[PDB]
């Protein structure tokens, strides 16, 4: 979340109407984190401002609701595959 | 900076506060055509808006007594969350400005600052909040929320609550089950921090007493036709007549409107607390379906001059106050100048019947009375503490004049004061108080003819286990009109002469009747196997006993 | 000279999936490069300008993304954001010549 | 045939041998069958003779 906040400085200013630095480069895309839990609290605020996110590790199925995680992707597939494959693999061996 | 309608007033001290004055957000799709602009709140919450003037009745009455905080004043910024995320993140951002500006270091250099938040309603909003505020050590007071998975430390650093966790009305649910001696249910659970881990502490907890669980089903405020449709259909499939719900009214209303159109009766509703008195599912309309339902309420307390100052709300006088003139447009469906009729402005509250002042007991609206006098008297404890006895490094005091945050929290932590009740309040070290359960059950009116919540036992946690429910089955109308205690097991019970059987793919509740061999005997209502008959001795043509 | 997981693997799993994430922003911006006018995602065809390109705009343009990569496989994301892929199963030996 | 255990899930059990006049000619049976009309079991209640 510190990180985070420092990504979305320009926008939040912005936004708040606060306003004194004048030169704040603005992030276009952020590549996600590794741990679902850390995945949402990081989404949860750059949802805020349409910033989008790649995630490489995380793979629960909490974010895939697009009500919530607006901007949230994805290159590894969910878990419930996965959790069908070692029910399959349980039953296989009897 | 921040939203545009707010309750602000100005003073040495400043408290925030999130309430949901409105039920939800716009259901609108988004398409990234044009750039996104601000949602929309859309359905009025009376009952929020309640909770709102408990923390202005209970600032402005610590202002007005020079016995608790003497020569300060109290400040208040208030904003409305929606019971979403998305806007209750905003105002934290506009909370934690002065903060996050040297945290980032990154004009305005003179800004007021938050000691303290009133939390949220929500528990998924109460944890996206603190995740936020725990950055910064400023402590987080929360009225409702009561999810577990706050109690954790090591990751909500400052945040405490005045309303008790999830595990004891899950044990008690249980401990119903048990006691009116069913074990056929189902479950159906919201899919938030609220219900899912409560839900699983109730699965839990019935296994340890040999109760069987038919379904579980999710269900969501955002759920479609299909979903619902599929979760009716697996409610009717089903022979359990006991059902277990773990939601609150905007998730559950629903599938309630779906099931009460299809005129699917015949159902036990067992309440948790958040819909246990929500007036969305506490309609006439549905007393077909939901009529008789048992369910959870938290104790009471008293305000002694708390309508007296609700009733003197008005949309000309509240200058403080920005949510009075929706308040008093929604109330009486008119436009104020700056198509409805013009607002005349001489026009009594009391002839509209609204949940603002339609009350029997005041429950959360004394939580958040207590959560504001908790902050109220950690800071007269920060006032009166003498040198080499402070709580800090080398016994010393914080400065009242420049008080910070974490030293709130601090004294917080350590806070042990009495109530107008005369009962003591102090948090544990997980920030988390105890408190007893009240059992209601939903009833007609004779005359009125609207729905009347009745008390028939009362849940003790401070007693032990296996002697903490009372119940008075004489006040219990089984679906508005019934006296007799409904069946709901899977099967019939073995009679003597018989014993049990096993019926393949389906669980131990489920059973068959097989009658006992010649030479054997049983003498019991539920056998597993028929026992054999002592030597030189007979069973009898039933097989009851021996001879 | 020294054993450390830095160099001492057989497969990049994860390590791929991050090159994948940033060609998928590298090719969204890419496709926004060479919008022709009338034939853009945005109100009444228009497209976007690179020079002074938003968040929203590559969030949009991502949505819609569909291109190889450079195994000769195609790469998209579902209406949920989410991936396809296959998995693999592993048993845990014993090596002889080191333990 | 299978014998219930009180307390325990379904897939813990107990076996008890089939009546004189009945059979079980499976593997992890729930029940004992009877021998038809003019048939009676031998001495293993597997088959009927
Ligand atoms: C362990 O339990 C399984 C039952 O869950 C047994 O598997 C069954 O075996 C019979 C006889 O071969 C088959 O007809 C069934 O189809 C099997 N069931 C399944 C799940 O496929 C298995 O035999 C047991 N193993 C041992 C060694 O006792
Ligand atoms: C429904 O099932 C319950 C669960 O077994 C039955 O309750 C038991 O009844 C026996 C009979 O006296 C008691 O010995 C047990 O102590 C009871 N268990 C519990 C947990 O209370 C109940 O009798 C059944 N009801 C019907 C109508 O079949
Ligand atoms: C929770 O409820 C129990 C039961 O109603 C309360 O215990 C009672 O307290 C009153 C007040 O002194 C006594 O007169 C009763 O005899 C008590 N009943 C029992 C069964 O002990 C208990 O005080 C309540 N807890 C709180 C914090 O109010
Ligand atoms: N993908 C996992 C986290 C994870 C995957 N691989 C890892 C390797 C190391 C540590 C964490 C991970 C998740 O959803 O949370
Ligand atoms: N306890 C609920 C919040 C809640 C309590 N009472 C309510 C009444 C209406 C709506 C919500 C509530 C939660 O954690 O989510
Ligand atoms: C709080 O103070 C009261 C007396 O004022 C005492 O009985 C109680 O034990 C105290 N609380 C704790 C947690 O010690
Ligand atoms: C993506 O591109 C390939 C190749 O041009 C095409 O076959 C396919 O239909 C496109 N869409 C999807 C969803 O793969
Ligand atoms: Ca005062
Ligand atoms: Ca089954
Ligand atoms: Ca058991």
């Amino acid at each position: 979340l510190e990180a985070t906040l420092s990504f979305v400085a320009q926008n939040k200013i912005d936004s708040l109407n606060l306003d004194c630095s004048e030169h704040i480069p603005s992030t276009i895309a952020v590549v996600g984190a590794t741990g679902s839990g850390v995945s949402t609290a990081v989404a949860n605020l750059l949802g805020l401002f349409y910033i989008p996110q790649v995630s490489y590790a995380s793979s629960s199925r909490l974010l895939s609701n697009k009500n919530q995680f607006k901007s949230f992707l994805r290159t590894i597939p969910n878990d419930e595959h996965q959790a069908t494959a070692m029910a399959d693999i349980i039953e296989y061996f009897r | 900076y921040g939203p545009d309608q707010r309750a602000q007033k100005k003073g040495d001290i400043i408290l925030g506060g999130l309430f949901p004055i409105h039920f939800g957000v716009a259901a609108k799709d988004q398409d990234l055509k044009s750039r996104p602009e601000s949602v929309e709140c859309i359905r009025y919450n009376f009952r929020g808006f309640r909770w709102l003037q408990a923390m202005i009745f209970a600032i402005e009455e610590i202002n007005s007594s020079p016995a608790l905080l003497p020569n300060l004043t109290l400040g208040y910024r208030i904003f409305d969350t929606c019971n979403t995320v998305s806007k209750a993140l905003e105002a934290t951002l506009s909370f934690v400005a002065q903060n996050k500006i040297d945290s980032l270091n990154l004009c305005s250099e003179h800004i007021p600052s938050t000691i303290a938040v009133v939390g949220a309603t929500g528990s998924g909003v109460s944890t996206a909040v603190a995740n936020l505020l725990g950055l910064f050590y400023i402590p987080q007071v929360s009225y409702a929320s009561s999810s577990r998975l706050l109690s954790n430390k090591n990751q909500f650093k400052s945040f405490l609550r005045t309303i008790p966790n999830d595990e004891h009305q899950a044990t008690a649910m249980a401990d119903i089950i048990e006691y009116f001696r069913w074990n056929w249910v189902g479950t159906i659970a919201a899919d938030d921090d609220y219900g899912r881990p409560g839900i699983e502490k109730f699965r839990e907890e019935a296994e340890e007493r040999d109760i069987c669980i038919d379904f579980s089903e999710l269900i969501s405020q955002y759920s479609d036709e299909e979903e619902i449709q599929h979760v009716v259909e697996v409610i009717q499939n089903s022979t359990a007549k006991v059902i277990v719900v773990f939601s609150s009214g905007p998730d559950l209303e629903p599938l309630i409107k779906e099931i009460v159109r299809r005129n699917i009766t015949g159902k036990i509703w067992l309440a948790s607390e958040a819909w246990a008195s929500s007036s969305l599912i506490a309609m006439p309309q549905y007393f077909h379906v939901v009529g008789g339902t048992i369910g959870f309420a938290l104790k009471a307390g008293q305000i002694p001059g708390f309508r007296e100052f609700l009733k003197k709300v008005h949309p000309r006088k509240s200058v403080h106050n920005g949510f009075a003139k929706e308040f008093w447009e929604e109330t009486f469906n008119c436009h104020l100048q700056e198509f409805r009729p013009l607002c005349t402005g001489d026009e009594n509250i009391s002839s509209v019947e609204t949940p603002y002042i339609d009350y029997t007991h005041l429950r959360i609206s004394y939580n958040v009375y207590l959560a504001v006098y908790s902050i109220a008297h950690a800071l007269q404890d920060i006032y009166t503490c003498l040198p080499g006895r402070g709580l800090f490094t080398n016994g010393s005091c914080a400065d009242i004049k420049k008080v910070e945050a974490w030293q709130v929290l601090k004294h917080l932590r350590h806070l042990n004061f009495t109530n107008n009740m005369g009962e003591q309040v102090t948090f544990d070290e997980c920030g988390d108080l105890v408190g007893n359960y009240s059992i209601i059950n939903w009833h007609l009116s004779p005359e009125d003819g609207s729905i009347v919540f009745k008390e028939v036992g009362y849940y003790n946690v401070y007693a032990k286990k296996g002697e903490r429910l009372f119940i008075n089955e004489e006040k219990i109308l089984w679906s508005g009109f019934s006296r007799e205690v409904p069946f709901s097991n899977c099967s019939r019970d073995c009679l003597a002469g018989t014993r049990k059987g096993i019926i393949e793919g389906e669980p131990t509740c489920c059973f068959e009747c097989v009658e006992c061999p010649d030479g054997e005997y049983s003498d019991e209502t539920d056998a597993s196997a028929c026992n054999k008959c002592p030597d030189d001795f007979w069973s009898n043509e039933n097989h009851t006993s021996c001879i």
